RNA sequence: GCAGUCAAGCGUUCAUAGCGACAUUGCUUUUUGAUUCUUCGAUGUCGGCUCUUCCUAUCAUACCGAAGCAGAAUUCGGUAAGCGUUGGAUUGUUCACCCACUAAUAGGGAACGUGAGCUGGGUUUAGACCGUCGUGAGACAGGUUAGUUUUACCCUACUGAUGAAUGUUACCGCAAUAGUAAUUGAACUUAGUACGAGAGGAACAGUUCAUUCGGAUAAUUGGUUUUUGCGGCUGUCUGAUCAGGCAUUGCCGCGAAGCUACCAUCCGCUGGAUUAUGGCUGAACGCCUCUAAGUCAGAAUCCAUGCUAGAACGCGGUGAUUUC
RNA sequence: CUCUUAAGGUAGCCAAAUGCCUCGUCAUCUAAUUAGUGACGCGCAUGAAUGGAUUAACGAGAUUCCCACUGUCCCUAUCUA
RNA sequence: GUGAACAGCCUCUAGUUGAUAGAAUAAUGUAGAUAAGGGAAGUCGGCAAAAUAGAUCCGUAACUUCGGGAUAAGGAUUGGC
């Protein structure tokens, strides 16, 4: 017998199957379109999320009700390191897929990416890329070979990099390793352009940029072996039920004798390797620069950083992008930033916004003063500091 | 960029942040945060908090 | 809102379901409504259909003269008192729930409102906000 | 129950816009019967809640074809199950009947889906009451009231979880294949324009938002308090004070962190190939024709872009590769 | 007026727990009521110690409505043993 | 001792400190709870739960067998010195 009244599906079934993934990092699934015109530059970026704040602006949107009006949204702030190149991957097209056929590493990597080689660094006898050092020793007949297969095979070329994890917050010290395809034209000049670029550091004032929707990948929060009811969003059974009101009733017909895929069935939330699309590039701030949090509007001397610090993580030394809206993953967690898949013009992609004030209250309670200084003059003198 | 003062107690209220209350004869009150609010509703003094 | 409501309103948070019952604060007459119906709810399984500032209702009136009772008719929420979200940042709420009385066209039938109207029903319908006293 | 064939007539005139008598050929079996084949050393038999999937005889949505289609509205039909189909009063009800929202609120199947999922209200017990029938014990698809809902730890299936063996170990990847989602409306403008004698009254493009669904997320708001964090209070106990014990987390106010909510916020992409259909050139048939050969534009369709897993016996590159 | 019986249901009451047709008809309660109550009744099959009708008080009895109240529900979420 | 009280809670005299334990705090449970807005729209059915609760003062209807209904309903006060 049919449905006595039908229901929209709980669950999206493109998602399943919902088991955990590799690792920790989550990979990049596609880059963007190669173009030939375009110069030489790098199409995605690994970043650390480190807390939230919440951001007042002026909405330009003519035709809204809120025009010319301030509106609040909340923001992410990831961390950005200074990323150095260590490595040069190609691939050939195969009719059986992509194959990577010469990785080329650098001559004298950091001890970041050799903590993250080898499991047990306190026992290791630190010899990696020692034989691999002997390829440099000579004139380099046996280095450009590696390098002409790439001038000549390799249509589409990867760039091993890392982030500086020493200048970073994090208790990890141990840097993580991805491939960024890169879509600038002229593939020779690809492997001429990452050469000069080996122990050379790459910022994001040329990757991204203001007023830019990028996308976002990374992985689920985890949330351990969960129920049935909160996975799915089950209507809940009712209190007279014996032996759970918690659960999923009946699940499927006589026929099929079996349990059918598509049924909510307990198991694994979280850690899951997602992508979220179309999130708008507020801010980029220099790690050098004093007052990042510093606006035209405000002007005053203050950082983006809270009082007493963010939530989980620490303080903000160096670059960052302020990215509009939630991003996937929590706090302390890499996660790969990357370009857009198109160019999107829809009136709220190339919106020339600009910031009014940046919140730097404390995220830890209930968020009174922006600055200690600020502080210092409201509530005055006090029994200390005499 | 407006700051406005706790109805309550006489903090600085920042945009984003605070919650609003409107008496029935239309007094517009405006409370800091969950602790000001809940001292409202219970006919605290604020002259004695 | 539905058909004859000038602009869009901007979704703020649900408070008022099917079976509440608000005041009337005009010179109509009736006491108070009870909410039947809401012009534009969703279809979706197990969903009462909810209201909030500025939606126009079904109502009953329940306490009042005689002659509005027992017949439905059309009403429009004034306040609301669930904290609902501006785009500002403020979370501002009424103390009570309250609306008015009107027709399916959008015309009030009352002459004034006794109490505070809310800036989203009074740019939503220009009949409430021309009876109105003070906004917000 | 559904769909035909023929055409006497209805439709102001006109059989076939929409219908269609008298006859007649079938399909379905979601009705009720017919039969008694399977089961009486037992398949737990009604209804609802909850949950997934499938069918099209398509209610709405997408694109079109006809009209006694001027516009608006409505009716008929095609490709189409991608997606949506409810909040309630009463009834134990399936069914039925109203109120009301909505773009619309369709018909169904899966042992008349589903009781080691639930409820047990009804009927299918033992108590009892009334009516009728019987001399009586008692009977009654007559009515009413109270009446135990048992077990998974086995195998499989499914949701997850590791894991031996491919010289070992470590890192970065390719991708077979499998799943795949976004849906729908209103307002402003176009426009009181097209159309019409008026009454009445659109549509594409553009813009602002909303309905439902999905994935995230805690800045803020709201919730939760065993941070028993601090303060307050009662009864009793340690002689008083201070500071505490106990009242199965004593009670009350506040309360970060964490969790969490369309009671919070953010996000949901793009090309190609087609069906219906409308045409191009062009025969069969010196003409005419979307067609027989060729070919163009084309649907919420299909496949990809993208997204989620990674064959634990699919694969590639690279680092290191032990001395008592 | 007529047939017939030993006598032909009287006082009351009623879609009541007793009414098959019935989810009776009317009124009220409700936006909407096969429910509840108040009435009408030629009442398949109401009825006088088979006890009829009405009753204050009483009830771990059956049913309907209203106020206060509450996750029971919208709609779930959190904490503890 | 508090209190109307051989209620509940707490201590003295007297008896025990026995009921397999350790480490973690996933789902689902059993038991005890709390929830903004709405207030039964859930459901066969206000089932379960919540609210009211002691004392003093004021006030207390229809109806009735005049005994009751009645703690009717509906309000106020309450601590320390
Ligand atoms: C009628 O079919 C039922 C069957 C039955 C037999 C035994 C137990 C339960 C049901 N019998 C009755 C008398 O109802
Ligand atoms: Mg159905
Ligand atoms: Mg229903
Ligand atoms: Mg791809
Ligand atoms: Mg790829
Ligand atoms: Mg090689
Ligand atoms: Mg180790
Ligand atoms: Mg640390
Ligand atoms: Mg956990
Ligand atoms: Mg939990
Ligand atoms: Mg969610
Ligand atoms: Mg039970
Ligand atoms: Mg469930
Ligand atoms: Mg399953
Ligand atoms: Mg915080
Ligand atoms: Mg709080
Ligand atoms: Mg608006
Ligand atoms: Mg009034
Ligand atoms: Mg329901
Ligand atoms: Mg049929
Ligand atoms: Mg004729
Ligand atoms: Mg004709
Ligand atoms: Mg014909
Ligand atoms: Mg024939
Ligand atoms: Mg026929
Ligand atoms: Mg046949
Ligand atoms: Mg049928
Ligand atoms: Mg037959
Ligand atoms: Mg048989
Ligand atoms: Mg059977
Ligand atoms: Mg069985
Ligand atoms: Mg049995
Ligand atoms: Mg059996
Ligand atoms: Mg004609
Ligand atoms: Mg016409
Ligand atoms: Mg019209
Ligand atoms: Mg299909
Ligand atoms: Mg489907
Ligand atoms: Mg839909
Ligand atoms: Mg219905
Ligand atoms: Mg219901
Ligand atoms: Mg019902
Ligand atoms: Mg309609
Ligand atoms: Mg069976
Ligand atoms: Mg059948
Ligand atoms: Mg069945
Ligand atoms: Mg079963
Ligand atoms: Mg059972
Ligand atoms: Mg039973
Ligand atoms: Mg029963
Ligand atoms: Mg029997
Ligand atoms: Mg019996
Ligand atoms: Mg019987
Ligand atoms: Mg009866
Ligand atoms: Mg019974
Ligand atoms: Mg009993
Ligand atoms: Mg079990
Ligand atoms: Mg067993
Ligand atoms: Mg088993
Ligand atoms: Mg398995
Ligand atoms: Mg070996
Ligand atoms: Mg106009
Ligand atoms: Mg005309
Ligand atoms: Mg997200
Ligand atoms: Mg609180
Ligand atoms: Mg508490
Ligand atoms: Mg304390
Ligand atoms: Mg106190
Ligand atoms: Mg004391
Ligand atoms: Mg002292
Ligand atoms: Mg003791
Ligand atoms: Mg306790
Ligand atoms: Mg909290
Ligand atoms: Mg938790
Ligand atoms: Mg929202
Ligand atoms: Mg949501
Ligand atoms: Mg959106
Ligand atoms: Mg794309
Ligand atoms: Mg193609
Ligand atoms: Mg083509
Ligand atoms: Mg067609
Ligand atoms: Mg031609
Ligand atoms: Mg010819
Ligand atoms: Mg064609
Ligand atoms: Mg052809
Ligand atoms: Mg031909
Ligand atoms: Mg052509
Ligand atoms: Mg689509
Ligand atoms: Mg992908
Ligand atoms: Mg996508
Ligand atoms: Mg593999
Ligand atoms: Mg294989
Ligand atoms: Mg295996
Ligand atoms: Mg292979
Ligand atoms: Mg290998
Ligand atoms: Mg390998
Ligand atoms: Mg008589
Ligand atoms: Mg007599
Ligand atoms: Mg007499
Ligand atoms: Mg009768
Ligand atoms: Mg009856
Ligand atoms: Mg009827
Ligand atoms: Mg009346
Ligand atoms: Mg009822
Ligand atoms: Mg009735
Ligand atoms: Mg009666
Ligand atoms: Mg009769
Ligand atoms: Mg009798
Ligand atoms: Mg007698
Ligand atoms: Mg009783
Ligand atoms: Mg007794
Ligand atoms: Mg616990
Ligand atoms: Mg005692
Ligand atoms: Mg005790
Ligand atoms: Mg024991
Ligand atoms: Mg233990
Ligand atoms: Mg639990
Ligand atoms: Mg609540
Ligand atoms: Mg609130
Ligand atoms: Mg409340
Ligand atoms: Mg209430
Ligand atoms: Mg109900
Ligand atoms: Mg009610
Ligand atoms: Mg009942
Ligand atoms: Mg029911
Ligand atoms: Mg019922
Ligand atoms: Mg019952
Ligand atoms: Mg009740
Ligand atoms: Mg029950
Ligand atoms: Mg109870
Ligand atoms: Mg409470
Ligand atoms: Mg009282
Ligand atoms: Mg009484
Ligand atoms: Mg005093």
């Amino acid at each position: 017998s049919h449905r006595k009244y039908e229901a929209p599906r709980h669950g999206h079934l493109g998602f399943l199957p919902r088991k955990r993934a590799a690792s920790i990092r989550a990979r990049v699934k596609a880059f963007p379109k190669d173009d030939r015109s375009k110069p030489v530059a790098l199409t995605s970026f690994l970043g650390y999320k480190a807390g939230m704040t919440t951001i007042v602006r002026d909405l330009d949107r003519p035709g809204s009700k809120f025009h010319k009006r301030e509106v609040v949204e909340a923001v992410t702030v990831v961390d950005t390191p200074p990323v150095v190149v260590v490595g040069v991957v190609g691939y050939v097209e195969t009719p059986r897929g992509l194959r990577s056929l010469t990785t080329v590493w650098a001559e004298h990597l950091s001890d970041e990416v050799k903590r993250r080689f080898y499991k047990n660094w306190y026992k290791s006898k630190k010899k990696a890329f020692t034989k691999y050092s002997a390829k440099y020793a000579q004139d380099g007949a046996g280095i450009e070979r590696e390098l002409a297969r790439i001038k000549k095979y390799a249509s589409v070329v990867r760039v091993l990099v890392h982030t500086q994890i020493r200048k970073t917050p994090l208790a990890q010290k141990k840097a993580h390793l991805a491939e960024i395809q890169l879509n600038g034209g002229s593939i020779s000049e690809k492997v001429d352009w990452a050469r000069e670029h080996f122990e050379k550091t790459v910022a994001v004032d040329s990757v991204f940029e203001q007023n830019e929707m990028i996308d976002a990948i990374a992985v689920t929060k985890g949330h351990g072996f969960e129920g049935v009811t909160h996975r799915w969003g089950t209507k809940k059974l009712p209190r007279k039920t014996h032996r759970g009101l918690r659960k999923v009733a009946c699940i499927g017909a006589w026929h099929p004798a079996h349990v059918m895929w598509s049924v909510a069935r307990a198991g694994q939330r979280g850690y899951h390797s997602r992508t979220s699309i179309n999130h708008k590039i507020y801010r980029v701030g220099k790690g050098d620069d004093e007052a990042n949090g510093a606006t035209s509007f405000d002007r005053t001397k203050k950082t983006i950083t809270p009082m007493g610090g963010f939530v989980h993580y620490g303080e903000i030394k160096n670059d960052f992008i302020m990215v509009k809206g939630c991003i996937p993953g929590n706090r302390k967690r890499i996660v790969t930033l990357r370009k857009s898949l198109y160019t999107n013009t829809s009136r709220k992609a190339l919106e020339e916004v600009s910031l009014k004030w940046i919140d730097t209250a404390s995220k830890f309670g209930k968020g009174r003063f922006q600055t200690p200084a600020e502080k210092h003059a409201f509530m005055g003198t006090l029994k200390k500091d005499l | 960029m407006k700051v406005e003062i706790d109805s309550f107690s006489g903090a600085k209220i920042y945009p984003g942040r605070g919650t609003l209350f409107v008496r029935g004869d239309s007094k517009i009150f405006r409370f800091q945060n969950s602790k000001s609010a809940s001292l409202f509703k219970q006919r605290k003094n604020p002259r004695r908090i | 809102s539905g058909n004859g409501a000038q602009g869009t309103k901007f979704r703020i948070s649900l408070g008022l379901p099917v079976g509440a019952i608000m005041n009337c604060a005009d010179n109509s007459g009736a006491r108070n409504l009870y909410i039947i119906a809401v012009k534009g709810s969703g279809s979706r399984l197990n969903r009462l259909p909810a209201a909030s500032l500025g939606d126009m209702v079904m109502a009953t009136v329940k306490k009042g003269k005689p002659e509005l009772r027992k017949k439905v008719m059309p009403a429009i929420v004034v306040r609301q008192a669930k904290s609902w979200r501006r785009r500002d940042g403020v979370f501002l709420y009424f103390e009570d729930n309250a609306g008015v009385i009107a027709n399916p066209k959008g015309e009030m039938k009352g002459s004034a409102i006794t109490g505070p109207v809310g800036k989203e029903c009074a740019d939503l319908w220009p009949r409430v906000a021309s009876n109105s006293g003070v906004v917000v």
